[PDB]
């Protein structure tokens, strides 16, 4: 059973942020909603549908109709910035949260992305190994998709991401690597590192032949 | 008041078992479901499955069938989850909760209950310890540059650049488990351009369970 | 084979 949530959502302080949650089965099941703040375990705002629990402040509110359920939170404050889930399930009683929702409460204007690619150092390459590391920094807010590819083909393969981290100016960092062979490194002609902040995409290139 | 205490860390082995407990004291309401739930890092809350600790039915997500128990021990107040085949990607903190309802002698009606452990990190490796790589991520208004530590294991690592003299414009990333087991993570610092070829650069990496070590000067490249 | 958990937490 799938639920699925906008990978991210802003909100101005003060303004109404709406979460949606779409499953087949929300007609006949109750949704329940769960935020969840960075190394914490997740807390119940919303249970049957509406039910608002009797600690969680009066600006959240949440209702049920056809196959989607939305999380309202009237009046958004610092405090509500986090990852939001929807919680239901089907009717052959198979459980699943939704895909989750980076809520974040704008503190700042947008901060396009700055991407710098580094190619394998000639240390790793020495000890029969290569990593293209995508520096990604100053960014806001803090969700950002990344893609590989090698000679213009998605490279799957070898990557590894890091979540979004605060900077100590309050924007965003991140990082992805590629991990290759050096004999993978030197037959393909370019690669790249896609960034995708906001709608708008960054990309970098190296090849083997420039240095 | 209800406790949902989950049991420590634990690393385990490619192929074996990892046993999860959580001690659920205080819950003696008849619709109480004892539930597992997995979160893999970045990744979205999973649901396991449950008990219900009255009756001891459980219901397993089906792409756990095979490989995941749930059981209530009455005596102990002991719930547990065992998962069994582990693979690199069952790496993950994995909760338990208590849901249910009430009967509320208060208002006379029903109240929904929802409480959660502390969480258990799993983390499924066959590595043994070791110390890391260090490589250097040399550059060409300001500059970025940075050192790979690189294949390290267990956690944590350490990084400081310039024996902490160098603080403004640094930042050191989160690691990442890699399908070798074994974690990697960068730390880079922006620099202006004009003090490149000038300014020695060394970032200096710890991890103690290896005792290990290095001091590593990232150069310019010409190039 | 079935808990009545499950209807009473989501039946609608």
């Amino acid at each position: 059973y799938e639920l699925t949530q906008p990978p991210s959502v802003s909100v101005s302080p003060g303004q109404t942020a709406r979460i949606t949650c779409s499953g087949d089965a929300l007609p006949k099941k109750y949704a329940y909603w769960y935020q969840q703040k960075s190394g914490q375990a997740p807390v119940l705002v919303i249970h049957e549908d509406d039910k608002r629990p009797s600690g969680i402040p009066g600006r959240f509110s949440a209702s049920s109709s056809g196959t989607t359920a939305t999380l309202t939170i009237s009046g958004a404050q610092v405090e509500d910035e986090a990852d939001y889930y929807c919680y239901s399930t089907d009717t052959n009683d198979n459980h699943a949260f939704g895909s989750g929702t980076k809520l974040t409460v704008l503190s700042q204007p947008k901060a396009n992305p700055t991407v710098t690619l580094f190619p394998p150092s000639s240390e790793e390459l020495q000890a029969n190994k290569a990593t293209l590391v995508c520096l990604i920094s100053d960014f806001y807010p803090g969700a950002v998709t990344v893609a590989w590819k090698a000679d213009s083909s998605p490279v799957k393969a070898g990557v590894e991401t890091t979540t979004p981290s605060k900077q100590s100016n309050n924007k965003y960092a991140a990082s992805s690597y590629l991990s290759l062979t050096p004999e993978q490194w030197k037959s393909h002609r370019s690669y790249s590192c896609q960034v995708t902040h906001e709608g708008s995409t960054v990309e970098k290139t190296v090849a083997p032949t420039e240095c | 008041e209800v406790q949902l205490v989950q049991s420590g860390p634990e690393v385990k082995k490619p192929g074996t078992s990892a046993r999860v407990s959580c001690k659920a004291s205080g819950f003696t309401s008849k619709n109480t479901a004892l539930q597992w739930v997995r979160q893999a890092r970045g990744q979205p809350l999973e649901w396991m499955g449950w008990i219900d600790i009255s009756n001891y039915i459980t219901n397993y997500a089906q792409k756990f069938r095979g490989r995941l128990t749930i059981t209530w021990d009455l005596s102990a107040s002991m719930a547990y989850m065992e998962l069994s085949s582990l693979r690199s990607e069952d790496t993950a903190v994995y909760y338990c909760a208590a849901v249910g309802k009430d009967d509320d002698v208060l208002t006379g009606g029903n109240k929904y209950f929802d409480h959660w452990g502390q969480g258990t990190l799993v983390t499924v490796s066959s590595a043994s310890t070791k110390g890391p790589s260090v490589f250097p991520l040399a550059p060409s208004g300001t500059a970025a540059l940075g050192c790979l530590v690189k294949d390290y294991f267990p956690e944590p690592v350490t990084v400081s650049w310039n024996s902490g003299a160098l603080t403004s414009g640094v930042h050191t990333f989160p690691a990442v488990l890699q399908s070798s087991g074994l974690y990697s993570l960068s730390s880079v610092v922006t620099v202006p351009s004009s003090s490149l070829g000038t300014q020695t650069y060394i970032c200096n990496v710890n991890h103690k369970p290896s005792n290990t070590k290095v001091d590593k000067r990232v150069e310019p490249k010409s190039c | 084979k079935r808990s009545f958990i499950e209807d009473l937490l989501f039946n609608k």
